[PDB]
RNA sequence: AAUAGGGUGAAGCCAGAGGAAACUCUGGUGGAGGCUCGUAGCGGUUCUGACGUGCAAAUCGAUCGUCGAAUUUGGGUAUAGG
RNA sequence: GGCCAUGGAAGUCGGAAUCCGCUAAGGAGUGUGUAACAACUCACCGGCCGAAUGAACUAGCCCUGAAAAUGGAUGGCGCUCA
RNA sequence: UAACGAGAUUCCCACUGUCCCUAUCUACUAUCUAGCGAAACCACAGCCAAGGGAACGGGCUUGGCAGAAUCAGCGGGGAAAG
RNA sequence: AUAACUGGCUUGUGGCAGUCAAGCGUUCAUAGCGACAUUGCUUUUUGAUUCUUCGAUGUCGGCUCUUCCUAUCAUACCGAAGCAGAAUUCGGUAAGCGUUGGAUUGUUCACCCACUAAUAGGGAACGUGAGCUGGGUUUAGACCGUCGUGAGACAGGUUAGUUUUACCCUACUGAUGAAUGUUAUCGCAAUAGUAAUUGAACUUAGUACGAGAGGAACCGUUCAUUCAGAUAAUUGGUUUUUGCGGCUGUCUGAUCAGGCAACGCCGCGAAGCUACCAUCUGCUGGAUUAUGGCUGAACGCCUCUAAGUCAGAAUCCAUGCUAGAACG
């Protein structure tokens, strides 16, 4: 017999299998498609959730009944210290496929990308890319014939490149190293470009403008082990139910004998690979900047943190990217920033924001101060002021 | 933009921060947290609250 | 005539209102919301604004009985402005109106909604304090 | 042989008031009842709860009936397979 | 501008009629067009090219007729002057 | 038919996560370890689809396919066990 | 060796669909219908049968959940009308996508109320009881009515009546993992999966259309329904932060400070988790179906078709998204 009554399925079939990501750092799965017209730029930054803040921004669209009109609107933070470009990557055209068919890294590596290929680096000699460097010997024409091999035969060149975690406040000492397609000019042009940008700091401003939509490739908070109910929204039994209410009654007709990949199962929940789009820039800061809190409104000399700095993360001492609402991952994660794959003409694309106001009270609690001055201009002397 | 003040405890409420209630009697209330605003659901009196 | 954002629901089939018009009712019991899709399991529920089937449950013996348009214009469940700003009414109120929006009433007690006023200028006309 | 603590307040009795009489009314006192709330006790309503290769060949938890009598119960004793 | 119907109907709204005369040719008219005519178009006869043409029926293969629930069976692959 | 009722039934007030629609928290399990250590069941066993067949196959026929050793859950099947 | 489920043959019965066209449809068989007949399909009805199961396949219904069919209720593109517009009806390609909340009833069915784009019909052992529930049916108690001399019967009514076991195999959901010299980083992409849905308002416009009454649509703009994937700014919820405060009883001679009340109770309560009870996000090219066309024979004309060819759907394949073959 049919259902009852009809009503659409729990869950997407597209995000199965349910599983862990086999990395922690999200890989960009597609590029955005090469134009040779264009000048030769990064398509990709990596970052640090470091969290969320509010903002006051005044609406540009027309017909809306908030147009001209004050909105408060969720925002994420980005800590992106400049990366350093260390290699670079040559992909071939091939009937199966794109293959890689030449590295080339740069002379000198700092540390902080050299622990990257290590389990135990306290315990190693710490031998990595040595005689590479060697091979840079009073001529470095391998180096420089590798690279005319990329340059002959190559039709996608991607760049190396690795965070500045130093920067960062956390305590891993790891840097998150990822490949960068670069886009614009011929391929002789991308390969002048990698090898003049060896071991140079590449910083988001030459990546992302503010106003921009951009993408976030992250890999999602995990829940471990979850039911049914949490893991994918069916409906709960009813209270008497024996042997338990979070579950789902039927597994399967009798017939096919056997359990479809359609039905809901219990097993492990989030730490799963997303790329999300549509994510505008509301801002570009600048680590150099002691305003950067500040709006053209907001005169108050105040940086992006809060007060006590960001919860479990830290303060934002660097360059960072303000983005409209939420971005997947959690806390501390590496966040890869992605430019949009296609041109967006709607209102909500091209609007230029010019933020009111940024919050900066604390996010350890029921913060009512932005700044300490205000706070101890509020409450004024204390006892341990003396 | 304009910074609101508790109704309670004096507290600055900054946009978005904190719940409003409006009365029968259409009096408008602002509190800045959930503890201004169940010390007054409990009827006690502001001047009577230490640190308001 | 209006395009008012999504609200927080407040009143589910089965609620029971205040009447607050002088159209001599004193309730306004729920049994339907206007423009409510399918879900299964799902109730039907009514945001301020939203225009309601409803019965009188007590009130003048002429408006018993029968099932008329109504209209939240305050609810006592905290919802969320485009502004930021969480807000809650003391009660749950709404007025009979027609099918066109058009009150049965002349006045109304109490405070309205800004959605409800921005979304019916006929009860905008007739209310008093709006918030 | 055994049966916490309360509630209600029957006859009988004391004092006063009204009435011509026949009688009536009020305040106390008293402590009846297979009365009542409710322990122990005796029982076993519901969760159709737990358990359901159990702690247990009938138990466990909460909730519940009744709880001064047709009450509960030890021991002795009688009745034995159409 | 046939008769009668019709506000009007003249072939082309609708009813008895369906004729005659000239013709090799032409219907009281096959349509479009008018409020109605007009108008053009056709019915049939002409000129032109010049060798074939039209109708009904029969039965071979193919197609339509030909809609059900796990994905799937000329046994499978596959096969088209097989 | 007053009163009584762990009797069956309908409505109202109050109250409620029964529900909209779910979320969070605690202890004990489950989980891992040391030690200890059963039982049900057992033709042989254990991936699917169709076919035919005792007319609902794990085995047969024709296909899909198919790569050691494994852990926690689960309740579609074993026309599971009893 | 034989009935009461499912399953199998049949398809009378049930349901659905054709052809012939006397009539209906102001004229007018076929816009839409269609008698007398007649050809079929279906197995969601009921019969017919008794092949399987009686050393037992747990027999109604609902809840929960997945998938499939199309004989399409809605949504996409089109053809037809006795289509002026609006509305409506018939049909083609179409199952991609949805198809609800309730009163009464154990109900399947039904009927009412109401929202909605729509509240289509079905299958999967009449899906689904080691998933639940147990209201019904169908043990034993009991009452009633009718029947019986009676014990007792009723396919009549009523009330009370134990719903057991998974640790095995497989399958599912997730999780490790030997060896393909070792170890590390970055990758490619076979194959498998896939995702969005529907409504409303403003403008067009009181315009086209229409005597009037009435009354559209494309470009564009703002919102909303259903669904999906994240996230924790904010707000709310939660409290063994037993973090802070308060309260009762008792114990430590008092105080201070504490113990216990099977987390003693109460107010607040960050962090963490989490909610259409909160916020964010949900892509763009090609090829086609129906269909409308170009050129153009067959067939000196005609003809979207025969060769060739254009555009074109919620379709399909890609882009994009998930996994990454543990013998790529
Ligand atoms: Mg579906
Ligand atoms: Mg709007
Ligand atoms: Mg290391
Ligand atoms: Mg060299
Ligand atoms: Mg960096
Ligand atoms: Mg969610
Ligand atoms: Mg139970
Ligand atoms: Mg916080
Ligand atoms: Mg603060
Ligand atoms: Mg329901
Ligand atoms: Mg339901
Ligand atoms: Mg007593
Ligand atoms: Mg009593
Ligand atoms: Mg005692
Ligand atoms: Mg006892
Ligand atoms: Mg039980
Ligand atoms: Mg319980
Ligand atoms: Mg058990
Ligand atoms: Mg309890
Ligand atoms: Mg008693
Ligand atoms: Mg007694
Ligand atoms: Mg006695
Ligand atoms: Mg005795
Ligand atoms: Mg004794
Ligand atoms: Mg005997
Ligand atoms: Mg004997
Ligand atoms: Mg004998
Ligand atoms: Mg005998
Ligand atoms: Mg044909
Ligand atoms: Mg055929
Ligand atoms: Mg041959
Ligand atoms: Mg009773
Ligand atoms: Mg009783
Ligand atoms: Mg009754
Ligand atoms: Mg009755
Ligand atoms: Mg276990
Ligand atoms: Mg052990
Ligand atoms: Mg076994
Ligand atoms: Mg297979
Ligand atoms: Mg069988
Ligand atoms: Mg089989
Ligand atoms: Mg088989
Ligand atoms: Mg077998
Ligand atoms: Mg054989
Ligand atoms: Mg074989
Ligand atoms: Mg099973
Ligand atoms: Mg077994
Ligand atoms: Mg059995
Ligand atoms: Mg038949
Ligand atoms: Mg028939
Ligand atoms: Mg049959
Ligand atoms: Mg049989
Ligand atoms: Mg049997
Ligand atoms: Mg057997
Ligand atoms: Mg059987
Ligand atoms: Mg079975
Ligand atoms: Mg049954
Ligand atoms: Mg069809
Ligand atoms: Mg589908
Ligand atoms: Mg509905
Ligand atoms: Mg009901
Ligand atoms: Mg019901
Ligand atoms: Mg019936
Ligand atoms: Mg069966
Ligand atoms: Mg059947
Ligand atoms: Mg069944
Ligand atoms: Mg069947
Ligand atoms: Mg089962
Ligand atoms: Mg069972
Ligand atoms: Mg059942
Ligand atoms: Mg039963
Ligand atoms: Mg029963
Ligand atoms: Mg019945
Ligand atoms: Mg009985
Ligand atoms: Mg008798
Ligand atoms: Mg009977
Ligand atoms: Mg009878
Ligand atoms: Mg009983
Ligand atoms: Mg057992
Ligand atoms: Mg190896
Ligand atoms: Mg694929
Ligand atoms: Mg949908
Ligand atoms: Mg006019
Ligand atoms: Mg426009
Ligand atoms: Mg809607
Ligand atoms: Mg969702
Ligand atoms: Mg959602
Ligand atoms: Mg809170
Ligand atoms: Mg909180
Ligand atoms: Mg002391
Ligand atoms: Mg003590
Ligand atoms: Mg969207
Ligand atoms: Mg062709
Ligand atoms: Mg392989
Ligand atoms: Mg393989
Ligand atoms: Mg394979
Ligand atoms: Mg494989
Ligand atoms: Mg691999």
């Amino acid at each position: 017999s049919h259902r009852k009554y009809e009503a659409p399925r729990h869950g997407s079939l597209g995000f199965l299998p349910r599983k862990r990501a086999a990395k922690q750092r999200g890989r960009v799965k597609s590029f955005p498609k090469d134009v040779k017209s264009k000048p030769v730029a990064l398509t990709a930054f990596l970052g640090y959730k470091a969290g969320m803040t509010t903002i006051v921004r005044d609406l540009d669209r027309p017909g809306s009944k908030m147009h001209k009109r004050e909105v408060v609107e969720a925002a994420t933070v980005v800590d992106t210290p400049p990366m350093v470009v260390v290699g670079v990557v040559g992909y071939v055209e091939t009937p199966r496929g794109l293959r890689s068919l030449t590295t080339v890294w740069a002379e000198h590596l700092s540390e902080e990308v050299r622990r990257r290929f290590y389990k135990n680096w306290y315990k190693s000699k710490k031998k990595a890319f040595t005689k590479y460097s060697g091979k840079y010997a009073t001529d470095a024409k391998q180096v420089e014939t590798e690279l005319a091999r990329i340059k002959k035969y190559a039709s996608v060149v991607r760049v190396l490149a690795h965070t500045q975690i130093k920067k960062t406040p956390l305590s891993q000492k790891k840097a998150h190293l990822a490949e960068i397609q670069i886009n614009g000019g011929s391929v002789s042009d991308k390969v002048d470009w990698a090898k003049e940008h060896f071991e140079k700091e590449v910083s988001v401003d030459s990546v992302f403008e503010q106003d921009e939509m951009i993408d976030v490739i992250a890999v999602t908070k995990g829940h471990g082990f979850e039911g049914v109910t949490h893991r994918w929204g069916t409906k709960k039994l009813p209270r008497k139910t024996h042997r338990g209410l979070r579950k789902v009654a039927c597994i399967g007709a009798w017939h096919p004998a056997n359990v479809n990949w359609t039905v809901a199962r219990a097993g492990q929940n989030g730490y799963h690979h997303r790329t999300s789009i549509n994510h505008k820039v509301y801002r570009v800061g600048k680590g150099t900047d002691e305003a950067n809190g500040a709006t053209e409104f907001d005169r108050t000399k105040k940086t992006i943190n809060p007060m006590g700095g960001f919860v479990r993360y830290g303060n934002v001492n660097n360059d960072f990217v303000l983005l409209k609402g939420s971005i997947p991952g959690v806390k501390k994660r590496v966040v890869t920033l992605r430019k949009s794959l296609y041109v967006d003409t709607s209102r909500r694309a091209v609007e230029k924001v010019n933020l009111k106001w940024i919050d900066t009270a604390s996010r350890f609690g029921k913060g009512r101060f932005q700044t300490p001055a205000e706070k101890h201009a509020f409450m004024g002397t204390l006892k341990k002021d003396l | 933009m304009k910074i609101e003040v508790d109704s309670f405890s004096g507290s600055k409420i900054y946009p978005g921060r904190g719940t409003l209630f409006v009365r029968g009697d259409s009096k408008i209330f602002r509190f800045q947290s959930s503890k201004s605003a169940s010390l007054f659901q409990q009827r006690k009196n502001p001047r009577r609250i230490s640190w308001t | 005539s209006g395009n008012k954002f999504r609200m927080s629901l407040a009143l589910p089939v089965g609620a029971v209102m205040n009447c607050a018009d002088n159209s001599g009712a004193r309730n306004l019991y729920v049994l339907a919301v206007k423009g409510t899709g399918a879900r299964l399991n799902r109730l039907p529920a009514a945001a301020a604004g939203d225009m309601v089937m409803a019965t009188v449950k007590k009130g003048k013996p002429e408006l018993r009985k029968k099932v008329m348009p109504a209209i939240v214009i305050r609810q006592s469940k905290p919802w969320r402005r485009r502004d930021g700003v969480y807000l809650y009414f003391e009660d749950n109120a709404g007025v009979i109106v027609n099918p066109k929006g058009e009150m049965k009433g002349s006045a109304i007690t109490g405070p309205v909604a800004k959605e409800c006023a921005d979304l019916w200028p006929r009860i905008a006309s007739n209310s008093g304090v709006v918030v």
